[PDB]
């Protein structure tokens, strides 16, 4: 019969088709690479528009003063999370007088996601994060799944042909650890650069950088900050 | 029986120029009889262009702190822009009028600088409102600094002579003034001036001794 | 877990039926026979306690229990759903005569518990109550009997049947009852009627046989049934 | 008190086959009078009267909610009330409200419908039955009409002979109070018939 | 708590250079009588940091509890982190203040002390959230006898060795002990430095009397 | 077997919105383009007879005195949002006492615009989406902006936005008329020329509503002799 | 399954109730861990699979602390393990509040299968896809092991293992005695208990994680050191090629 | 509490319940509403099912207020709920206003209260479509038309129920400002509008007139025959002067 | 603090004063003590000044919300009244709040007195605060319906000054608005010592 109506239904295999299908969700998204060296994070994730005439929409949040996230999926759900950890660091601040450790606040979002996930007639949220941070043990990228995981990364990337983004990472991850500040975004690029067409490549309209360092707090480049990195990289081969 | 407030010192000052925002004040923290410390600045940064002095019970000056800090932070986040002056200004109204039966026992004075470039000065009543001048004393030493001061920026009460608008040089060693006479007569006022200019260059910060008897 | 469902699951049928409490009396008409028999007098009720074997014991259970000082059940159904009306009746008495400090009359308990039998073919996810109660009780001069079903109805009755074979008992009552009866000789006829929906022999742990006559409802203790059995007294 | 705040009287007085209840009617705001017409006895079905003194306000609310549910009652189910219930009924009504009580005292004066013993009985503010078969009186002149009863009454009277000595005991407790008078009115229920004679007393 | 039941009474603190320096009576009173006549004033909050309370005891033993269990919890994670002093002291200034506004005060004066990250730091808060660092603390009535003392020598060196400071809290235990009536003669000396907590156990103090022959009248 | 209203599709999307999307392709159809010198709004007040009253259909409100919203779908759904809007500039105006910009009204009414639930959720909260699409058009302190706003509740800031159930053949015909020179009376003709191929009824001064926002001026809808004057030069 | 398996709160025309059963099998996709307790503490070892180069080695755990006297080692689902944890965590803080010492781990196994089975009668949830092990030491009961199931039985053992290849290792663990050995001598037989039942055809690679909690560290829970790890993957690499 | 979604959107971009509520209002009885420039005028079909009714139930034609009057057409039950609502609504306003309820206020609100039920859990939307007329504050006519979907217009002129199709029609074709001029000729304009539906009329035209400032009149039955007297007057020369 | 209010043939006149004490010591006078609800309702503050600045400004949120969902100007008669109910809720709690609502309208100049007590009055003329009781005095001498826009200036500002004068917690300098159909204007802001100079010689 059917087992996908409901996120409160096992499978006679093991397995819960509402939570694969909201993998879908992060998958038809737009593609976003993150990366640590030893003292930065950094997130570049590429903005997609709708025509000729409408703007590009936005893929990298400022969360925190050390935190940032690059959405991918359902961004109606992506805001509820936003929200909710902008919540939790204002809190932190709020009783501690101190900011909230990266793997604390996705322990967070991991009990809290988790919840609509066995509760009939709700469903799991359709949004995968990146999560950028940078606190006492140096700089994290997590990536949190709508099965409600979480994995402490090395250097991730998710959305639409982000297996090829992720091929380069696997390519190049011995580099990344001692790289310099330019060559650390310059790698990243040459990664998302990847998930598109051989017809066309990164632009000023099509990038967003967003560093978090060891005496930086998170930081957004739009579209005209975003030329002194993508300026210096070489031509895609064919 | 128990008394939800006590009383704690400490005095500001803040004197608007048209170029300038100064924001000073002691640092004693007195209770009762006693002096706890010698050494807490009654001044915090906001942004760049605004500082704001809380004098009166130290239990609810920090906590106030903490509540702008994070809806200061919280502005920053809905609509990607630093808050100005004056938005401040009407929204620390309205924190303090939503406990307007267990107030807030603090006297607030925000100085900065509004969207002119100019020196804006905010001055509240316990329970809220507020008016905007061009220097307001505040705390325990409100009345040894209000007759004086007003005068000399003012010109109130004088009589065939220059208004000359405020230089930074002419405020500063104002303020320098007017509190060391201010700590030789009041017992809520030493050990320590806390000077805040707000220039659109950034924000500076002094420190000149007092009295500490 | 569960808020509960709200939905109800008694509901109309395009005929006019309430499916569900169609079915709840063919529950009933499965359970054990039980006759009543008000003897203008007093009121009789009696039933039959059957047992799979000689292990259970029968003073632990009973058929017949009593609710104030003068007004007793018995039942046929389902003796979970029994064991939940006794008890609901019981405070239902007891808030009664918390309030007007006059023992509840026999009228009055019987629109109180059918309400709540029919509070439950009209709340959420539950399902009806499969039992039939006779409720008698001796109030202000007189007996009464009543029978409470499913439904939610009562109806007032100077003799009945139910359970087993009432098709059969209720005909056997409607030749063989006589107005102005003993209250005696009612109890050699509730036995009788009894005997014809029941198999094998009588015995006094067989039948609960509960009288109620103004000096107050009771059951009759084992010895009392070994001699109505016989008929020697 | 809140209950000398409109002053107040009741009485009933058991006879030997009826039964007398007797009121002022003195409706003031403690010394100013508005009116002098203002009842204090209501029917609760016939042939069983009860009377409320005291606050003016409780007094009307308690009149009227528990007509609410005396009504209430007499139809669900329709034997009409008997007088052991009515008074029962009533010290729960008082007790609902323990704390912030009502500021009356009941007093009930009926007949049995079902035979035709008397039966009177009265209760404090917070609910209490106190049956006796002398008198009972509840208001602002409770001292001035114990005394007048314990002196007149006597253990069996017809019911003209009744009417004299509720009437004499009425009339001189009610002088000798200040926030009662203005003339008394006097149901004497007997089995047949109710009498409702109004006494020619002091406009003082 | 509108009125504590058993009180300790003072808790010293000084700063030195490596770490700091707790002290507090073990004593608890019940009015004017000595009733529980050894009590620690003084708990271990993991590694780098202690609490000192004067106040009820009662609401102590609370903090005690929540705050030991807020502890555990941290380590758990197993992330490395585990708050500062800086952030048990911030912690708490938040629990009083938010209970003076319910009216159910904490009556505890409370001095966190810790050194953390090459830094020393001394807490004090208040019933009402008060709340400041300093160089000295006292709580109670050793803001008036014994604050002077710690006071007077940090006006003219500044910087303090670990046996100055040792001596400077002896000095102020007697000190504490002749003019103040709820103190007691056992007394602990708690002390931070980078090597983890150390709870010195039942330290006496040696007086005299000398004074007690020049009244003759 | 029924899927409530919380079910994603094998596919990735949620049904319930993938259906709020094509209850758009219903509605009425709305232009409007934004420049250096403001934003114009125009819709098309389709009517059904000669005897509905034309001037009482509108479908441009005023969110704020710099806020125009045009809306095209189910115009009843849209007054829950329309009314929490100006609610939402007002509490905004009643804090901080400024301007909400442009942006961040469009985040408000967005947060709203996602979030049903057949079980475990308020009495209040609503039992399926919203069918609509608004166009915020304000001016504030980063110049004339304006916004789309789909069911989905999300948002995307434009240049020139055509919604309803003529978007495709308005769409591509804006991408040839619309450059960033466009002053504000090049484009109001340029509403009305491209209006004018997609409306089957007629181009007539009261089947047009038009409404500007202006950076010297309020949010200012046309009278109907000041539609006339515009459609002389169409 | 019609009707049969929609609900948790239906039980089949058997008597089974096929979504307590289905839960069991999301437990069988998910790699091994083996809890063995010895006479003086408990040692946990968890296969966890190492899937990329993006993964930042030891992290993804899953060896909790449940409390700081108490081990869980999961298999199945990762959310709920996590999910889990948190509430175990809260009941032992809840219990140490109360009662004011450490929770018996008998009783701590107890509250979690309660809370466990309470998500297999109702409709508005779903069963646990998550089996677990909880271990602990002290000095006045001795090691103590039990081991939850999303049933909600817990039973006591001296060796368990949950996972895809629960019956290869059960085995293996039969032929190990362990109610005479040490902490120190078991580590070393757990690790090489692991290598046996894994493929390195069916997987790319693995880490092998270790917990104490035993006489050594004073009845805490805590990891096992580095230095003691590779000792007992290099003991274990030698025992394999034999 | 009953949460559940019972509104919900067709895969087709519809909205099925709201679909069928339209079906529910289409089976009601015929009335229709025309403006004057002095009087504005409700006319309802079947007032006749029996000669055993009561004249002051089978109602359809409300005041809210003494400004508004309200038809309707559809399931009779649900319509005493909005009425009700309204009733309440309008007093709410005459209190914290002080001028009394325009009449597109209270529509404003009558929309907006169908509409809560098209989108709240539990429930199953209002099954009933109105014509809500009355004079404003500064006293011009005003007629409106509500939809169970919580959609209004106003309207000159309109019809809700069955044979709403076939009077639209009849209403554009006859409604101008020649007929308009004088109070009589209004009311005149409404019944050759029913007569099209009905079969009888004159004895199932219920009839109601509010004109100025003065409050609802419903027309006794012979004010009702009289002017269908009128149009037998009128169809003689209408057809035999013009031949 | 003294405000009054008047309307005569050509509007309404809202003259203040601009003093404000902390009790014996003036903490500020250049307290603007008239309150700018819209472009065509003024208010006045006479009670606490937290008290007012703050319901007065809800109000202004009320009245613009009430302007676009009904697309009308809100009436004055009718924005006293939700004035009248927001306060009446805090009844007891110790609010204080002198208000006068004041604009123009469907009918004419309107002018209404709103307290934190729960009073409601339209009036011709009112005064409110510490000097009212000094502006009823000087004002009622000299008012009549009609006058030139002029006079009427002329007597509010006296009828101000001669408040400040007598009474001690009232003083700074005097404000003065007047209300025409089309919106309110700010006449004039004149000084107390000035007016001393003009009126004694």
């Amino acid at each position: 019969n059917q087992y996908d109506n409901d996120v409160t239904v096992w499978s006679p295999q093991g397995r819960i088709h509402q939570i694969e299908y909201a993998m879908e969700a992060v998958k038809q998204g737009s593609a976003t690479v993150g990366l640590k060296s030893k003292t930065h994070a950094v997130l570049v994730a590429l903005k997609r528009a709708q025509s000729e005439l409408a703007a590009h929409q936005k893929k990298i949040l400022h969360v925190d003063n050390h935190i940032g996230i690059s959405i991918a999926g359902l961004t109606a759900d992506a805001r509820l999370l936003c929200n909710f950890m902008r919540q939790e660091c204002l809190d932190s601040r709020f009783v501690f007088d101190r900011p909230l450790p990266v793997s604390r606040l996705v322990s967070l979002i991991g009990s809290k996601t988790q919840i609509p996930t066995q509760r009939y007639g709700r469903r799991p949220y359709g949004v995968g994060l990146l999560i950028a941070g940078y606190d006492d043990m140096g700089p994290h990228i997590f990536q949190t799944c709508p099965s409600a995981n979480y994995f402490d990364c090395r250097a991730m990337s998710i959305g639409a042909r982000s297996q090829s983004a992720r091929t380069y990472l696997e390519r190049h991850m011995s580099e990344f650890m001692e790289c310099n500040l330019n060559e650390l975004v310059k790698h990243g690029l040459r990664a998302l650069r990847e998930t598109l067409p051989a017809e066309q490549d990164l632009t000023t309209k099509n990038v967003s950088i967003g560093i978090v360092g060891k005496d930086l707090e998170f930081t957004i480049y739009d579209d005209d900050d975003v030329s002194p990195f993508l300026e210096g990289l070489e031509e895609r081969p064919q | 029986r128990f008394s939800p407030y006590v009383f704690n010192g400490g005095t500001i000052l803040a004197i608007a120029g048209e170029d300038f925002a100064i924001v000073a004040s002691d640092t004693r923290l007195s209770e009762g009889f006693s002096i706890h410390t010698r050494d807490s600045p009654k001044c915090y940064k906001l942004t760049d262009k605004t500082v704001i002095g809380c004098s009166g019970f130290h239990g609810d000056c920090l906590t106030l702190t903490k509540i702008i800090e994070a809806r200061l932070k919280m502005y920053k986040h809905s609509n990607n822009k630093a808050m100005t002056t004056g938005a401040i200004a009407a929204m620390l109204s309205t924190i303090l009028y939503s406990r307007r039966f267990f107030p807030y026992y603090v006297y607030n004075i925000i100085g900065g600088l509004d969207e002119e470039g100019k020196g804006a000065v905010y001055s509240f009543d316990p329970v809220g409102s507020y008016q905007r001048d061009s220097f307001k004393a505040g705390g325990s030493a409100s009345a040894m600094l209000q007759p004086l001061l007003d005068n000399q920026v003012g010109f109130k009460n004088m009589q065939n002579v220059e208004h000359v608008p405020l230089s930074l040089d002419r405020a500063m060693r104002l303020v320098k003034d007017v509190f060391i006479s201010a700590a030789e007569r009041d017992v809520y006022t030493g050990d320590a001036l806390r000077i805040c200019i707000v220039t659109k260059e950034g924000i500076r910060e002094e420190t000149v001794s007092l009295r500490k008897d | 877990a569960e808020r509960g469902y709200s939905f109800s699951l008694t509901t109309f049928s395009p005929s006019g039926k309430l499916v569900q409490i169609e079915y709840a009396l063919a529950a009933v008409a499965g359970g054990a026979p039980s006759v009543g028999i008000k003897a203008a007098n007093g009121v009789v009720l009696a039933t039959e306690k059957k047992q799979k074997s000689i292990l259970y014991d029968e003073r632990s259970v009973h058929k017949v229990e009593p609710i104030t000082k003068h007004i007793g059940l018995v039942y046929s159904g389902m003796g979970p759903d029994y064991r939940v009306l006794v008890h609901r009746a019981r405070k239902l008495a007891q808030q009664y005569y918390l309030v007007y400090q006059e023992p509840i009359p026999t009228a009055q308990l019987v629109q109180r518990v059918a309400s709540v039998m029919q509070e439950y073919t009209q709340s959420g996810g539950v399902r009806p109550f499969g039992v039939s109660l006779l409720i008698c009780g001796w109030n202000e001069g007189r007996p009464y009997l009543f029978q409470s079903d499913p439904s939610g109805a009562y109806f007032a009755w100077k003799a009945t049947a139910m359970g087993k074979n009432y098709v059969n008992g209720k005909t056997f009552l409607e030749k063989r009852y006589n107005e102005d009866l003993e209250l005696e000789d009612a109890i050699h006829t509730a036995i009788l009627t009894l005997k014809e929906s029941f198999e094998g022999q009588m015995t006094e742990d067989n039948i609960e046989v509960g009288i109620c006559n103004e000096a107050g409802f009771r059951r009759l203790t084992p010895t009392e049934v070994k001699d109505y059995l016989a008929a020697i007294a | 008190s809140i209950m000398s705040y409109n002053g107040g009287a009741v009485m009933a007085m058991k006879g030997k086959n009826c039964v007398a209840i007797a009121a002022d009617r003195r409706f003031g705001i403690q010394a100013q009078m508005v009116t002098t017409d203002f009842q204090k006895i209501f029917p609760m079905g016939d042939r069983l009267y009860i009377g409320l003194a005291g606050l003016a306000t409780d007094v009307q609310t308690v009149a009227q909610r528990l007509k609410f549910r005396l009504n209430l009652y007499e139809l669900k189910e329709g034997r009409q009330i008997k007088p052991y219930t009515l008074m029962s009924m009533v010290a729960n009504l008082l007790y609902e409200k323990r704390f912030g009580p009502y500021y009356t005292e009941p007093v009930i004066a009926g007949l049995d419908p079902k035979t035709f013993k008397p039966f009177i009985c009265s209760l404090d503010l917070i609910g209490c039955p106190m049956v006796t078969d002398d008198f009972v009186v509840s208001g602002t002149c409770a001292e001035q009409m114990y005394g007048m009863c314990e002196s007149l009454w006597e253990p069996n009277m017809d019911p003209d002979h009744l009417f004299e000595t509720i009437s004499q005991a009425m009339l001189n407790a009610v002088d000798r109070d200040a926030v009662s008078g203005m003339g008394v009115i006097v149901h004497i229920i007997e089995k047949d018939k109710i009498t409702t004679r109004t006494l020619k007393a002091r406009m003082d | 708590t509108q009125n504590p039941m058993v009180t300790g009474t003072s808790v010293l603190g000084v700063k030195f250079e490596g770490g700091v320096v707790i002290a507090a009576d073990m004593l608890g009173s019940y009015g004017s009588l000595a009733r529980f006549r050894n009590i620690s004033r003084i708990m271990r909050v993991n590694n780098s940091t202690m609490l000192g309370a004067s106040g009820d005891y009662a609401d102590f033993q609370y903090l005690k509890q929540v705050l030991g269990q807020m502890v555990i919890d941290e380590e758990l994670l197993g992330d490395g982190h585990s708050y500062s002093p800086r952030a048990i002291h911030s912690w708490l200034t938040r629990a009083m203040y938010s209970r003076r506004s319910k009216m159910n005060p904490l009556w505890n004066t409370m001095v966190i002390g810790g050194y953390a990250d090459g830094e020393s730091f001394l807490g004090y808060v208040d019933m009402l959230g008060v709340a400041y660092e300093a160089p000295s603390l006292a709580t109670g009535y050793g803001a008036y006898l014994a604050q002077p003392l710690l006071r007077e020598v940090l006006e003219k060196q500044p910087v303090l060795s670990q046996t100055e400071a040792r001596d400077l809290v002896e000095r102020c235990m007697r000190v504490l002990y002749y003019r103040d009536a709820r103190s007691y003669n056992r007394f602990q000396i708690a002390t931070v430095t980078e090597k983890g907590v150390e709870i010195e156990g039942p330290l006496s103090t040696e007086t005299n009397w000398d004074i007690a022959h020049m009244i003759s009248g | 077997y029924d899927r409530g209203v919380n079910t994603f599709s094998p596919e990735g999307r949620l049904f319930q919105v993938e259906y709020a999307i094509e209850a758009i392709k219903l509605g009425s159809t709305a232009i409007g383009i934004q420049t250096s010198e403001g934003v114009c709004l125009a819709v098309e007040k389709r009517i059904t007879s000669p005897l509905m009253e034309p001037s009482s259909i509108e479908k441009i409100v005023e969110i704020d005195a710099h806020i125009g919203c045009a809306m095209s779908g189910l115009i009843a759904d849209a007054k829950t949002l329309i009314d929490k809007a100006r609610v939402e500039t007002q509490n905004h105006w009643f804090t901080y006492n400024e301007t909400m910009t442009v942006e961040s009204v469009t985040q408000a009414v967005s947060n709203l615009a996602l979030q049903f639930g057949e079980e475990d959720a308020d009495p209040g909260a609503m039992s399926r989406p919203f069918g609509v699409a608004l166009l915020f058009g304000g001016v504030d302190e980063k110049g004339p902006q304006l916004f789309h706003m789909d069911p989905s509740g999300t948002f995307v800031q434009c240049d020139a936005r055509a919604i309803g159930s003529a978007s495709e053949g308005a769409q591509s015909s804006l991408q040839e008329v619309y450059h960033k020179s466009m002053t504000l009376k090049e484009a109001i003709k340029s509403s009305l020329i491209i209006l004018k191929q997609v409306m089957e009824e007629k181009l007539n001064a009261t089947n047009i509503e038009l409404a500007t926002v202006q950076p010297g001026q309020n949010f200012h809808m046309f009278t109907k002799e000041e539609l006339e004057e515009v459609i002389k030069d169409i | 399954g019609t009707g049969y398996d929609l609900s948790a709160s239906t039980f089949s025309p058997d008597g089974r109730v096929f979504q307590v059963e289905y839960a069991m099998k999301a437990v069988e996709n998910s790699s091994t861990a083996i809890g063995i307790r010895c006479k003086d503490g408990v040692v946990f070892g968890v296969e966890k699979l190492v899937l990329s180069k993006l993964y930042e080695e030891g992290s993804n755990k899953r060896l909790f602390n449940v409390d700081r006297h108490v081990g869980m080692a999961v298999a199945g689902l990762l959310a709920d393990a996590r999910s889990l944890a948190d509430i175990a965590r809260e009941e032992a803080s809840n219990f140490r509040s109360n009662f004011g010492y450490n929770i018996p781990l008998k009783h701590l196994a107890d509250r979690v299968a309660m809370y466990v089975h309470a998500y297999t009668l109702y409709s508005a949830v779903r069963p646990f896809g998550c089996s677990f092990m909880l271990g602990s030491y002290s000095v006045n009961d001795g090691a103590q092991l039990y081991m939850i199931d999303p049933s909600g039985v817990s039973y006591g053992y001296w060796g368990c293992a949950i996972g895809k290849a629960r019956q290869a290792a059960k085995t293996e663990i039969e032929k190990l005695q362990m109610k005479e050995m040490t902490c120190r001598d078991i580590v070393k037989e757990v690790a090489k208990i692991i290598y046996i039942v894994h493929d390195e055809v069916k997987d790319k690679a693995f880490e092998l994680e270790l917990s104490w909690v035993g006489e050594l560290t004073n009845g805490r829970h805590e990891i096992v050191p580095k230095d003691i790890r590779e000792e007992a993957e290099k003991y274990a690499k030698e025992s394999l090629k034999e | 509490s009953y949460d559940r979604a019972i509104t919900v959107f067709s895969p087709d971009g519809h909205l099925f319940q709201v679909e069928y509520a339209q079906e529910a209002v289409k089976k009601g009885s015929t009335a229709v509403g025309v403006r004057g420039r002095d009087i504005v005028v409700l006319g309802v079909e079947k007032k006749s099912v029996a000669k055993l009714q009561d004249e002051r139930t089978v109602r359809k034609i409300c005041a809210l207020d003494d400004n508004v009057c309200m038809a309707f057409a559809g399931l009779t039950a649900d319509a005493r709920i909005v009425i009700n609502r309204a009733r309440v609504e309008c007093q709410s306003h005459r209190l914290t206003v002080e001028d009394p309820v325009t009449v597109e206020y209270i529509t404003r609100y009558i929309a907006s209260l169908k509409q809560r039920y098209t989108q709240s859990n539990g429930r199953r939307p209002f099954g009933i479509s109105a014509l809500i007329v009355g004079f404003d504050f500064d006293g011009t006519p005003r007629l409106y038309q509500t939809d169970p979907s919580g959609t209004y217009h106003a309207w000159k002129a309109n019809a809700i129920g069955r044979g709403a199709k076939s009077v639209r029609e009849f209403l554009e074709k006859n409604y101008t400002d020649e007929a308009i001029e004088t109070d009589d000729l209004t009311i005149k304009l409404v019944i050759k509008a029913l007569l099209e539906v009905v079969q009888s009329g004159g004895k199932n035209i219920e009839l109601a007139v509010m004109r100025r400032d003065q409050s609802l009149k419903i027309l006794n039955p012979e004010e009702i025959e009289k002017y269908v007297a009128e149009i037998e007057k009128e169809k003689e020369e209408n057809e035999k002067k013009k031949q | 603090t003294t405000t009054l209010a008047f309307k005569f043939r050509h509007g309404v006149i809202v003259a203040a004063d601009s003093r404000a004490t902390a009790g014996a010591y003036i903490a500020s006078q250049t307290v603007k003590k008239v309150i700018e609800i819209n472009p065509y309702l003024l208010g006045t503050m006479a009670g606490g000044a937290a008290d007012c600045s703050f319901w007065e400004r809800l109000l202004a949120r009320q009245c613009r919300i009430y302007e676009l969902r009904n697309k009308e100007r809100i009436s004055v008669a009718a924005a006293s009244k939700l004035l009248a109910n927001m306060v009446y809720q805090y009844k007891g709690m110790g609010l204080s709040m002198g208000t006068m609502i004041c604009g123009w309208d469907k009918r004419g100049p309107g002018l209404y007195y709103v307290d934190s007590e729960g009073n409601r009055i339209s009036g011709a003329t009112f005064s409110v605060g510490s000097g009212s009781v000094y502006a009823y005095g000087v004002m009622d001498r000299g008012y009549s319906y009609d006058l030139e826009v002029e006079q009427a200036y002329d007597l509010a500002r006296r009828a101000i000054y001669q408040a400040t004068y007598r009474d001690a917690y009232s003083g700074g300098a005097v404000n003065l608005y007047h209300v025409r159909e089309d919106g309110w204007i700010r006449v004039s802001s004149d000084n107390v010592a000035d007016l001393h100079e003009k009126y004694s010689g």
